[PDB]
DNA sequence: CACACACT
DNA sequence: AGTGTGTTTTTTTTT
């Protein structure tokens, strides 16, 4: 058909995945796309190429997500984890969802996506060790849920709002709730007159 | 106990929100007030549901179910206080005041969550109140409870009274006690035990089953115990469906004395209150309920004459035909008056047919068709049953530890319609029992060291096949069934089903059959599977509480038992001598010469057939018209 | 070693946090499936415990008795760490364990007076299944004169059981603490026996029995007369002969031998896509004549009689009229001919094909009855009602041989049975109706 | 609501209790006896389509409907001792429905309260069972049973999610 | 009663949407159920048959509109549910050919026997809209292009039936039975349309 | 659980 | 004076 129910329902994984490669992400060059005063530019529109044609091995360079895991996969690349991915910043956002049971933390909406991604390719330039940061975003997920369920009780016919959950657990959960959300509404204008 | 008397307070915040429970208290003491003036006491039992009180305390109702031991003593104990409160009747029966009347909580309606089924019964909710319904196999008997212990010497003018509540009534678990009564009692007093003043409470061992049908196949039925205390004893009979609300409790230690190790834990229900609901679909445990709507309806039509017949189409409206058969049956469902003689002699008012059908004549569903219309309907083949065992089984039971009355269908049967299938295959020693025993309707039981005769009336239908596979008119009928004329002819009718097949009538039964089955059952999807589910019913206790409609006709014919009582009278008694002339003496040798039996027989069908009309003494036209019916029979017309 | 047991109980949480295989931690969703549903209890494969750690795999199999019950609190604790929220006894139920082990099962037979205590695999045939039995997880008591009311969590891991306490313990006598059984929280337990391998087959050996038992989320699982393979710790205990004690299993782990999925509850193993493919072997009538020719292998032919088969095993349709009346829906097939013609066979090979019934004979089955026989239980001296044939039939279409060698007498009581679709009994004072769907 | 919506249709289609305030000649073939025409004070069951514009048509409604045992008092005392064990598809596999239709017609709002409160409950419920996850189980199966075919329906896309997620995240 | 048949042949519309919907995969048409459909179409004749008695009704006796035109208002509502019915049946049914065409004709139950005459016309003339959309403008895109979306251009892929060679944009290609390939996505797409690949 | 014996 | 220990033929069912 023209679009399946299931996809106009809400985005898929994939397309959250799409849209997180969208986005621009810190890496380090192991080629100098500068050429010396003493080729093939790459010519983007939906990208400054200009900073494309001035990488120069291991130099700060911010580039858009998916065309670095496309050079990650070759060895021409180099990734930078992000500040927030760093253990420490894992350890305060854990200590202060643990101490806030009423909202979340504010972390970067793709996180999640971030995580996955990065734990696929970039395995080998974590400074940290993978495994333990692989638990620690995986006990944050799980808190994240639990939170929710004590949102689940407090489900309203009028206003729900989600501080700083991320952009996966929403999409995951957009079905349900707005079916659910959607009933009460409906339920209510009949009770109206 | 101040948590004790917060749910006292609670409890008697829910009496002021709910006025219709004290002045249902107020109707139960005038009740008792005005009786004892007068008998039939109703005990302290007071019904409140569980959908009641639901509402303007959800912590309170949540509660009862989650500690019920915790909940209902303190409730119990407001109930009781607020009851003599205002009873204000204190004086009367200052004996009884003394020995204390304990105020009971019952409960209506389905918890679901808790009430669930005795296979459902898990120990994951224990201690907490439910209610399952079931067959109850094994009762025990009645065996007082002395929990108020009233002892005293004469010289001290203290009566003491040493209360104990061991194991089964008690919540709290109190520590068990022997109960001695010293004869020192404190400062060296004789301590008379004074009989009376002291709390007996009839204790019941009573063990419910679940259904067959609700129980998987291979999976026996699942029974528990329940205990009735001098507060529920005996409304039921054992094997009887029936509701009971009780909660989840373990005793004797769980058997975890010292080490064997491995045995169960004691475990058991103990009911406050009881719903016992026996009749078949959940009806309303064989009671039809009356009104007077339902009193003046009906009534109108029993003055037109074809109310009889309207009332014969609708029995067995799955079958075609047999209307003959179908107003004999009607005749066998209204019962006859027992007539009594200031002797040994006493008259059966009781109506008991045979008949002899081919195979598949629909005869099986007939009496069964009777069966689900009957309010007792014991029924059975010959096959079915063992002869002694639905008779009497004088065995003994281990528990009782003594010989045991044991009477499969006959105490049954006594006091309802009775049914069996196939006697040309009963046991012949069945039969010749049950020879001399319909006739005279009762049952000595004189056999084995037991010697106590029980009365055994009741109207009974025999459907046999005949010796050979059908009735060969060549054949004579005690050519083809071989059963004696012994007590055959102590049949009020006697009937012969030949499958004999005509054009019209096969087209005819053919059509029915194709009705019936294209037929959706009631409501459900047109695709729909079969679902004969447990129907989820909420309501328990009083919460539970030309064509005519069957249940509604089956409570109409009750009410008629119930009131309608002809008399034989004077015209009909003409008409009846007049048809007895010739009935005995029949040159037509329509064979099992009537003799006094057949008399007596067409009495009892001209009494049905006035309490049809529901007039209050017979009328010639139930005597002519019963020796037409019977003649019609006779002749195999 | 209070200390040291402790710090095992955080190897094996480190264990179950920590083990994951492709980033995904089976345990933790195990563990949250189990909070969704609120099944108290944990499967484990100690496979994956060796390749984490050996040495906590080592330490169970020293003493699993004793081990369990510390991995049960680790599990508890974790399930407090996880699903319940930070600074947010009985409040949270213990989780239980459960193991599949995949190394030999020694048989039942030739079992050694060793391996005592030890962790075993096993299989066998239920032939029996007991109800259930609470079990005193907690224990609530009172000190009686002393007053003192204390808790107690007793495991069963033991052994027989605990004794009562003894002394005031903080003279109130030799068990002050009367049980107060209503605080005090059961679990029920349920005991099995298995016959020991038809398959083995220990030619002129009676095929010895070993009693079970099992838990809560073990209980009830499968039924007699089915073969299942068990790994549960070898287990003895005092029937009440020197030194010689009652040998039994307390089961970690069950697996059908017969594999055979429990009572199908319409819960779709199958699901959506092999109904789909049966709607389409439904929607070609050809398929129709592909049941009937597959039906009898090597019967060449008969096929218009492999369709009546196939229709009858097909089930009629029950219907229950609005009136006291209702439709019969299952009936019985008569065979009649010639011997030697593989009838015996082919109703065999039916009811290999589906074993919703179970094949007999007339001179097998006892004549008394055949439908459901009454026989006197051993502590009860009333002659109880147990299963016939035709009870077990029920629900099941059902082949037997030698309907005509049968005496004729009691196949009378089948035929009103089978009219009846019940089974009605009015013997020995005991008015039982069972139903006889077959 | 969808016009083309096949639950709005089949919910339509359910007959439902009316008493005949009007005794009008002709109707008969409703009753499938044509030739016998409508008496005055007569209940019977209609079919909902025709159910509330029957109630609608009338001064005094010509046909006037009957409180239904779907509504009756005691489903709603089911409902609230609870909610989660009540099967919704035994009591019908369109109730939600059928209840929204009841309130457009009758605005009461305790029926809305105590539907809406079954709803929530039944929403937490079924949360946790599409949650969860195969790597099936009997007491999610009997939950669907006990619910209404749209909570299937939405049990089945949040569950549908639930997998995509799971899938997602722990392969590739 | 009326609307019960149609009732019948919403139920079956409904199960047919639901074994296709179950499975994300293509569902072949079931069979076009024109039985129930000719039925109604009786039933709507001598529906509006009965209609025109009630028109010659009143010009002979039934003039009592309050009676008479209640009852034709009432035969009104009887149609119009009937033909709600069949517009939803219809419907549905025009859904899962516009889903199959984009399956098979815009991604590449091939038999219109389970398919009626006037329906194969319009499922034919909307796949010849849907290449008129692919036609002129937006060209560059596929139509029904892949809403998955693309994660790696170059893949190796096993050839899954053996078909000899077939041309790519500049590579040579032979379908050798069983061979891995490893080049852009777009060949490789397209030939799992024709499904001669395989594995990814 | 709890009360007569046989020494404790 | 310690402390321990004991009491609740029949009838089917084969055959
Ligand atoms: N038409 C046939 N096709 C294949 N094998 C057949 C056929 N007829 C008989 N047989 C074989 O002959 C054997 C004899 O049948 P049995 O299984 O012993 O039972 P049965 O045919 O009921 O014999 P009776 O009547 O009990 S002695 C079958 O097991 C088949 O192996
Ligand atoms: N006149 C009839 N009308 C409808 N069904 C009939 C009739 N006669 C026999 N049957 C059918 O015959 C079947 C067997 O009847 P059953 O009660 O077993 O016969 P019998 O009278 O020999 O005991 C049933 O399905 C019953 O409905
Ligand atoms: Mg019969
Ligand atoms: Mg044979
Ligand atoms: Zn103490």
């Amino acid at each position: 058909m023209s679009l399946p129910a299931h996809l106009q329902q809400t985005f898929s994984p994939e397309e959250i995945q799409f849209i997180v490669e969208n986005e621009p992400i810190k890496i380090f060059p192991r080629i100098t796309t500068r050429q010396k005063i003493r080729h093939t530019r790459w010519q983007l529109i939906t990208t400054d190429d200009k900073a494309l044609n001035n990488m120069v091995a291991m130099r700060s360079t911010e580039v858009v997500l998916w065309i670095a895991l496309l050079l990650k996969q070759q060895s021409k690349c180099s990734i930078v984890a992000p500040q927030w991915l760093t253990t420490k910043e894992l350890d305060r956002k854990i200590q202060y969802e643990k101490t806030h049971p009423d909202r979340f933390s504010e972390l970067p909406w793709n996180w999640l996506v971030l995580a996955r991604i990065l734990f696929n390719k970039a395995k080998d330039d974590f400074h940290d060790p993978i495994h333990e940061l692989r638990g620690k975003i995986q006990d944050l997920r799980e808190i994240r849920q639990i939170k929710v369920l004590k949102g689940l009780k407090y489900l309203n016919e009028s206003h729900l709002q989600l501080d700083n959950l991320s952009l996966l657990e929403i999409n995951e959960l957009r079905p349900f709730i707005t079916e659910i959300m959607d009933k009460l509404r409906e339920i209510h204008t009949a009770s109206l007159t | 106990d101040a948590v004790f008397g917060d749910r006292v307070r609670r409890f008697q915040e829910f009496l002021d929100t709910f006025t219709s429970y004290r002045d249902s208290v107020r109707s139960i003491q005038v009740y008792n007030s005005n009786n004892a003036a007068n008998l039939n006491i109703l005990p302290h039992r007071i019904i409140i549901s569980l959908d009641d009180l639901r509402e303007f305390d959800r912590s309170f109702w949540s509660g009862i179910l989650v500690e019920p031991a915790y909940f209902i003593p303190p409730a119990e104990k407001a109930l009781t206080d607020l009851a003599d409160s205002m009873d204000d009747v204190p004086h009367p029966n200052a004996s009884a005041v003394s020995s204390r009347h304990p105020w009971k909580l019952s409960f209506k309606g389905s918890f679901g969550a808790h009430a669930l089924s005795p296979r459902t019964l898990t120990a994951q909710h224990l201690n907490k109140l439910v209610s399952v319904e079931g067959i109850v196999t094994k009762t025990s008997l009645v065996r007082p409870k002395l929990i108020r212990s009233v002892h005293y010497a004469a010289k001290t003018g203290r009566f003491h009274y040493r209360d104990y509540t061991d194991a089964t009534t008690t919540l709290t678990t109190r520590i068990p006690t022997p109960a001695i009564y010293p004869t020192e009692d404190t400062e060296g007093n004789k301590l008379t035990t004074e009989y009376g003043y002291s709390t007996f409470i009839d204790h019941q061992r009573i063990t419910v089953q679940e259904m067959p049908e609700m129980a998987p196949a291979g999976q026996l039925p699942r029974s528990i115990d329940v205990i009735l205390d001098d507060d529920l004893v005996d409304k039921t009979k054992p094997g009887d469906r029936v509701n009971v609300v009780g909660v989840f409790k373990s005793l004797g230690a769980g058997g975890m004395n010292q080490s064997n190790t491995l045995i169960g834990f004691k475990t058991l229900i103990l009911g406050n209150t009881v719903y016992p609901l026996h009749a078949r679909s959940t009806g309303v445990a064989a009671r039809q309920m009356l009104t007077d709507f339902d009193i003046r309806n009906i009534n109108k039509l029993s003055k037109k004459k074809d109310i009889f017949d309207i009332l014969s189409q609708s029995l067995a409206p799955s079958i075609y035909g047999h209307d003959h058969i179908k107003k004999a049956i009607l005749l066998m469902l209204m019962g006859g008056v027992e007539k009594n003689l200031e002797n040994g002699s006493h008259l059966r008012g009781d109506i008991n047919i045979l008949m002899v059908g081919d195979p598949s004549t629909a005869k099986s569903q007939l009496l069964r068709f009777v069966l689900n219309t009957a309010s007792l309907a014991i029924a059975t083949t010959g096959r079915g049953s063992s002869g002694v065992g639905l008779t009497a089984a004088v065995t003994t039971d281990r528990e009782t530890g003594e010989r045991r009355l044991e009477a499969g269908a006959m105490v049954l049967a006594d006091r309802g319609v009775v049914c069996i299938d196939e006697f040309d295959k009963m046991t012949d020693v069945d039969r010749v029992a049950i020879h001399e025993v319909m006739e005279q309707q009762t049952v000595t039981i004189a056999k084995a060291g037991i010697h106590t005769t029980l009365n055994a009336r009741c109207s009974v239908i025999a459907a046999a096949n005949p010796v050979f596979g059908q009735y060969d008119v060549n054949r004579d009928p005690h050519q083809n069934i071989a059963l004696p004329d012994s007590l055959l002819s102590r049949f009020d009718l006697l009937f012969v089903v030949t499958d004999d097949i005509n054009e019209i009538r096969d087209r005819s039964i053919s059509e029915h059959v194709l009705r019936t089955h294209r037929y959706l059952p009631p409501g459900y999807l047109e695709g729909e599977p079969v679902r004969e589910r447990l129907n989820l019913s909420l309501a328990v206790g009083e919460d539970a509480d030309k064509l005519v409609t069957i249940p509604f006709l089956r409570k109409y014919v009750q009410y008629a038992k119930e009131r309608v009582i002809p008399q034989l009278t004077q015209e009909a008694i003409n008409v009846i001598v007049k048809n007895y002339t010739d009935l005995r003496n029949d040159d037509n040798t329509k064979k099992s010469p009537i003799t006094a039996r057949t008399l007596e027989t067409l009495i009892r069908l001209a009494t049905a057939h006035a309490k049809v009309r529901l007039s209050k003494t017979v009328n010639k036209v139930d005597a002519k018209v019963a020796a037409n019916l019977l003649r019609f029979a006779l002749l195999g017309e | 070693n209070d200390d040291d047991n402790t710090e095992i109980i955080k190897s094996f949480k480190n264990f179950i946090l920590e083990f994951r295989l492709d980033s995904q931690f089976i345990y933790r969703d195990q563990l949250r499936n189990n909070i969704l549903v609120k099944n108290y209890s944990l499967t484990v494969n100690m496979e994956h415990l060796i390749g984490y750690n050996e040495d906590i795999y080592k330490k169970l199999s020293d003493e699993p008795s004793d081990i369990i019950p510390l991995f049960e609190t680790a599990i508890t604790q974790v399930a407090k760490r996880i699903s319940i929220l930070s600074r947010a006894l009985n409040s949270l139920p213990t989780f239980q364990l459960i193991l599949n082990s995949n190394a030999n099962q020694i048989p039942l037979r030739d079992l050694d007076s060793e391996h005592v205590s030890k962790i075993v695999r096993l299989s066998g045939i239920i032939i029996s299944t007991s109800v259930l039995s609470s079990r005193a997880t907690y224990l609530s008591i009172m000190c009686r004169n002393c007053r003192h009311t204390t808790s107690i969590t007793i495991n069963n891991f033991n052994s027989n059981t605990v004794s009562l306490p003894r002394s005031c313990l903080s003279n109130c006598g030799p068990d002050p603490y009367i049980i107060i059984h209503e605080s005090s929280k059961f679990i029920d337990q349920q005991f099995l026996k298995l016959q020991e391998i038809p398959e083995l087959v220990p030619v002129g050996e009676m095929p010895r029995n070993l009693t079970m038992t099992c838990d809560r989320y073990l209980t009830n699982k499968v039924i007699p007369g089915t073969r299942v393979t068990i790994v549960g710790i070898y287990s003895i205990y005092n029937s009440k002969g020197v030194a010689i004690r009652t040998p039994y299993i307390k089961i970690l782990g069950i697996q059908s031998d017969v594999e055979t999925s429990s009572i199908w509850n319409s819960v779709t193993m199958f699901t959506e896509e092999e109904e789909e493919e049966f709607l389409q072997l439904s929607r070609n009538p050809k398929l129709y004549e592909i049941l009937t020719n597959s039906i009898a292998p090597s019967i060449f032919g008969n096929e218009d009689i492999k369709k009546a088969i196939v229709c009858l095993l097909m089930g009629g349709s029950k219907k229950i009229l609005p009136d006291g009346m209702r439709l019969r829906g299952d009936i019985n097939v008569l065979l009649l001919g010639d011997p030697g013609t593989a009838k015996s066979q082919l109703l065999k090979f039916v009811e290999k094909v589906s074993p919703i019934a179970v094949y007999t004979s007339g001179k097998g089955s006892s004549a008394a009855g055949l439908t459901a026989s009454v026989q006197r239980d051993p502590m009860t001296r009333e002659f109880y009602l147990e299963g016939g044939a035709m009870v077990l039939a029920d629900g099941g279409v059902v082949c037997i041989d030698e309907f005509d060698k049968m005496r004729d007498e009691d196949r009378v009581a089948i035929h009103e049975a089978m009219e009846q679709q019940t089974i009605s009994i009015a013997k020995a004072g005991i008015t039982t109706v069972l139903n006889s769907r077959t | 609501m969808g016009y083309y919506d096949i639950d709005d249709v089949l919910a339509d289609g359910t007959e439902f209790p009316c008493k005949f305030q009007y005794d009008i000649p002709g109707l008969g073939y409703l009753e499938n006896n044509p030739g016998r025409p409508i008496t005055k004070n007569t209940k019977l069951s209609l079919p909902l389509w025709l159910a509330r514009i029957l109630a609608i048509v009338g001064p005094v409604p010509f046909v006037e409907l009957l409180p239904p045992d779907m509504f009756s008092t005691k489903v709603m005392n089911a409902i609230k001792t609870d909610p989660v064990a009540l099967d919704l598809h035994s009591i019908n596999s369109h109730f939600f429905s059928l209840a929204i239709k009841w309130i457009m017609l009758f605005s009461e709002k305790e029926l809305a309260n105590v539907v809406s409160e079954l709803l929530l409950q039944r929403a937490q419920e079924l949360n946790h069972h599409a949650s969860s996850l195969s790597i099936t189980n009997i007491a999610t199966s009997t939950f669907l049973l006990k619910l209404e075919e749209m909570e299937k329906e939405i049990y089945k896309k949040s569950h549908e999610s639930y997998k995509d997620t799971k899938r997602w995240m722990f392969k590739k | 009663m009326y609307g019960d048949l149609g009732n019948k042949l919403v139920l079956e519309a409904k199960r047919t949407k639901q074994l296709y919907a179950r499975s994300n995969q293509d569902v072949n048409l079931p069979m076009y159920h024109e039985d129930i459909i000719r039925n109604i179409l009786k039933e709507v004749s001598n529906l509006r048959k009965n209609t025109e008695y009630l028109k010659e009704q009143q010009q002979l006796g039934m003039l009592d509109d309050k009676v008479a035109k209640c009852q034709y208002f009432v035969t009104l509502l009887c149609m119009e549910r009937n033909k709600r019915c069949l517009l939803a049946y219809q419907r549905l049914r025009t859904d899962i050919l516009d889903s199959m065409a984009w399956n098979n004709n815009g991604l590449d139950q091939q038999d219109t026997n389970n398919l009626s005459h006037q329906e194969q016309e319009y499922l034919k003339e909307y796949c010849d809209l849907i290449t008129d959309l692919k036609s002129g403008d937006l060209v560059d895109i596929d139509l029904s292009g892949s809403l998955v979306p693309p994660s790696d251009v170059f893949i190796d892929v096993r050839v899954l039936k053996d078909a000899g060679e077939i041309q790519t944009e500049y590579g040579v290609f032979n379908l050798i039975k069983d061979s891995q390939f490893f080049v852009r996505q777009s060949d490789v797409e397209r030939l799992i349309q024709q499904g001669y690949l395989q594995k990814i």
